[PDB]
């Protein structure tokens, strides 16, 4: 589930 | 997540071959590639001819075209009550998405014979010479026709605020919601209608389905019946709307673009075959129900602008054909003054009486033969000193009924004070007035009325008639004014 | 502020997309899964 | 007269002929005949010499259906064969008999049970994957079918795979999935 | 040839549809073998719709139409004053020639 992986990895990217 | 999709064997101008889809439907909802929607309108047995609802920049050839499965449907509901949405219900004001539940067609079938009952109740505008001489009832299609630039949208905004006394007051049956389909105009002149609608307190209660000049002709073919479709929803469920097509000259000429696009055999003027099968599919839905279904209501006020009052044309005598009247306006009256340049002679309502509170129609019914008396005349002014003194008193009396008939703009009036006014135009009170003076005393007056008479105004409010008790305190009031006025 | 609520959460979400493209064969071998699981 | 159709349609003249020829052929039993000798007839009116001759527009078109005559019965013509030549011959639709081949083609494509299908992905696989791939879209079909795969090898997807099996048409590559993103985020 | 010639496939009404003449150009002058001339107005992509600058007797289908390289082109100059001349520049007052040294499209 790479569009899972990505929106977490950003989340914590962005926070 | 599979779908059954096509090729694109060309596009353009709005319209999209498909190569495929060997089981879409005739007005079946596609979905492209670049995220927007059509609708399948030609199936033929090679192809399927698509009009595309955006802009034909987002395709390109061999692009895939999934189905959805379902019938062109807009949402609906009261969700959509203050949005500005485009012909698909996709917001466009910037406020969050619509929080919708439920979606029903744009092709609906109109109520049959038996779930309708007579027109009865009046639709208040705030216009008196519309409330007084062409009323409109709640289940009627009152067609506005006139030139450019005379005063429609007007007329429309103006109905549209009226209702505020109503939307905001505690009654639930005289609660009326408006929805304002716009066609063909610039978004420019939408912003300026929200910003006069919000200002008003009118955008609580309104919906508006802008499809703007710039948009794509399927946009424009679809706007009004979205808006009809999200005015039915409040029919079918027992509440009351009111819809505005402005307007559906414009409708006609987008749906003309697509059918010569499609290869569709060309009529008068160019026009396909069935465009009144067009107009008159999307007015019959407005209809007024029975207390066996709900008792709601849908009125319909569609627009037409017409080219040097050439009401002889094909859409507006289509549109004339199928509504319950019209309401003419006219540039000649726009310049003479006369604002709204409503023509009383040539404007009708075929439901008339019917539609009318019993004040009104006490006074209006004088009022409108007095005024056909003084139009039947009317030529014989500019020699009025050389003529009989009876007929003199009959365009006197005319020509201060008629100034009491300009009213300005969004400012429509309450029913009662429009018959309290009109009953002090009728009853010769302003004979001895000059004209140059009776606005001066129709805005006086009115705000003396509503100052230290309230009750009477309460009275005629929750009557709907001019009792012989308020007949008297009426000539009271008026006479105590005049004598006070200057 | 709360355009500034806006502007800045419009710009991180597309910060956030722009930045992900640089980012395996697993992800085919489980489309197949995906295809296998289709019936 | 009663004709019965192929289970493909194609249109215009070149779809006309097609499935007249397959009515034909079919009311005599000779479609696999009729196929190739259509085929090999096509390959014969390509070669530079009858294939130039065949489109001259001033070539009387009794002389020129008598000369495509005497070239096609030196190769043991079956009739029905001959019989369409002549028919689009005399009819001065010999421009298109290739593409009427073609049809036909594309018709016993579908006699056969052919299912063409296309599996584009990111880069070129190899064929483990592919062969359980082969299983795996072999497994939606019904009753008595072939399957065709033509596979492309496109970057632009950025990766996962897409499937386009005839009409049905499934969209797994990351592309789609990243624009899902967008709208789904930015809406 | 079919790149500088062509063959006439129809004609009828002052419109010769010809085959062939891949290298003309529009709005250029071509050459019926019978004299008279012609402009190839069309360039479809089976044929050359030209307009014949003359009687349609004097062609026939299948005649041979010859690429001039020459777009229409008439005499100017002084010499031309009070000379009754047609619309391509050649005189019809019977009184000779022109003394024309120019030229212009
Ligand atoms: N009742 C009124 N009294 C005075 N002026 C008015 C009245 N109604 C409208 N006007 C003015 O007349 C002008 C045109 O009015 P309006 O736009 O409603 O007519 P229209 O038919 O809708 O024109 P268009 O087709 O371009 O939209 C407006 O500037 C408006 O301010
Ligand atoms: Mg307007």
């Amino acid at each position: 589930q790479k569009l899972f992986v990505d929106k977490i990895r950003e989340y914590k990217s962005k926070r | 997540d599979l779908e059954e999709t096509g090729r694109v064997l060309s596009i353009g101008d709005g319209i999209a071959r498909v190569h495929g889809l060997r089981n879409v439907q005739a007005e079946e909802m596609v979905e492209f590639s670049s995220g927007l929607k059509g609708m399948s309108l030609n199936l033929e047995p090679d192809n399927v001819g698509v009009v595309v609802f955006g802009n034909d920049k987002l395709i390109k050839e061999g692009d895939i075209v999934k189905r959805t499965g379902a019938i062109v449907d807009v949402p609906v509901g009261e969700e959509l009550l203050g949005r500005v949405v485009d012909a698909l219900g996709n917001a466009i004001d910037g406020k969050g998405p619509i929080g919708s539940k439920t979606r029903r067609r744009v092709g609906l079938k109109a109520p049959g014979i038996i779930p309708r009952i007579s027109v009865r109740e009046p639709m208040q505008t705030g216009i008196k010479a519309v409330d007084s001489l062409v009323p409109i009832g709640r289940g009627q299609r009152e067609l506005i026709i006139g030139d450019r630039q005379t005063g429609k949208t007007s007329i429309a905004i103006d109905t549209i605020i009226n209702q505020k006394r109503f939307n905001d007051g505690s009654d639930e049956k005289k609660k009326l919601y408006c929805i304002y389909v716009a066609i063909g105009q610039k978004r420019s002149t939408v912003a300026q209608l929200v910003k006069r609608l919000t200002d008003a307190d009118a955008m609580k209660y309104t919906i508006v389905v802008s499809a703007t000049a710039s948009d794509a002709a399927p946009l424009q073919y679809l706007a009004p019946y979205s808006g009809c479709s999200m005015g039915e929803y409040f029919r079918d469920n027992g509440k009351h709307a009111l819809i505005i097509y402005d307007d559906l000259s414009k409708q006609a000429v987008a749906y003309r673009q697509m059918s010569l696009l499609l290869r569709r055999p060309p009529g008068r003027e160019a026009y396909p075959g069935d465009v009144f099968y067009l107009h008159s599919r999307l007015l019959e839905r407005a209809a007024k129900m029975n207390d066996a279904f709900g008792g709601g209501s849908l009125t319909a006020l569609p627009v037409i602008e017409t080219q040097a009052g050439d009401v002889s044309a094909y859409i507006p005598t289509n549109v004339i054909s199928i509504t319950d009247g019209q309401i003419f306006l006219e540039t000649e009256l726009f310049y003479k003054g006369i604002r709204p340049a409503i023509n009383v002679g040539l404007s009708v309502s075929r439901v008339g009486s019917a539609a009318q509170t019993r004040a009104m129609k006490q006074v209006a019914g004088t009022m409108k033969l007095e005024l056909a008396q003084y139009r039947e005349v009317a030529a014989f002014a500019q020699f009025g000193s050389d003529l009989d003194a009876a007929t003199q008193q009959l365009l006197s009396r005319g020509v201060r009924l008629t100034e009491l008939l300009k009213q300005g703009q969004y400012s429509p009036m309450a029913i009662e004070e429009q018959v309290a006014v009109i009953y002090a135009g009728v009853r010769g009170y302003l004979d001895k007035l000059e004209p140059s003076k009776i606005t001066k005393f129709e805005n006086a007056f009115l705000s003396h009325v509503v100052s230290q008479h309230q009750a009477l105004l309460g009275t005629i409010r929750a009557d709907g008639k001019i009792s012989e008790q308020s007949d008297a305190k009426l000539k009271e009031i008026v006479t105590n004014f005049l004598a006070g006025f200057e | 502020q709360n355009m500034m609520r806006r502007k800045e959460q419009e710009h991180m979400i597309n910060w956030v997309e722009k930045h992900v493209v640089q980012s395996t064969i697993a992800k085919c071998i489980a489309d197949l899964k995906l295809l296998a699981k289709k019936a | 007269a009663k004709l019965v159709r192929p289970p493909v349609q194609v249109y215009g003249i070149e779809g006309r002929y097609a499935t007249a020829l397959y009515s034909a052929a079919s009311k005599q039993n000779k479609l696999e005949q009729v196929e190739k000798e259509l085929l090999r007839v096509a390959q014969i009116l390509k070669e530079p010499k009858v294939a130039a001759s065949v489109l001259n527009p001033y070539v009387k078109r009794s002389i020129k259906v008598k000369s495509l005559n005497d070239i096609t019965a030196k190769e043991r013509f079956s009739p029905l064969t001959t019989n369409l030549i002549n028919l689009l011959a005399e009819n001065g639709r010999l421009s298109n008999t290739q593409g009427v081949v073609s049809a036909f083609s594309t018709m016993m494509s579908v006699h056969r049970g052919e299912v063409p299908c296309t599996v584009t992905s990111a880069s070129p696989l190899e064929e483990a994957t592919l062969s359980e791939l082969k299983t795996v879209l072999k497994s939606f079909l019904s009753q008595g079918q072939v399957l065709k795969l033509e596979a492309k090898t496109d970057p632009s997807i950025l990766g996962g795979m897409i499937v386009r099996i005839g009409e049905k048409y499934v969209d797994m590559s990351v592309k789609t999935k990243i624009q899902k993103l967008g709208r789904a985020m930015r809406e």
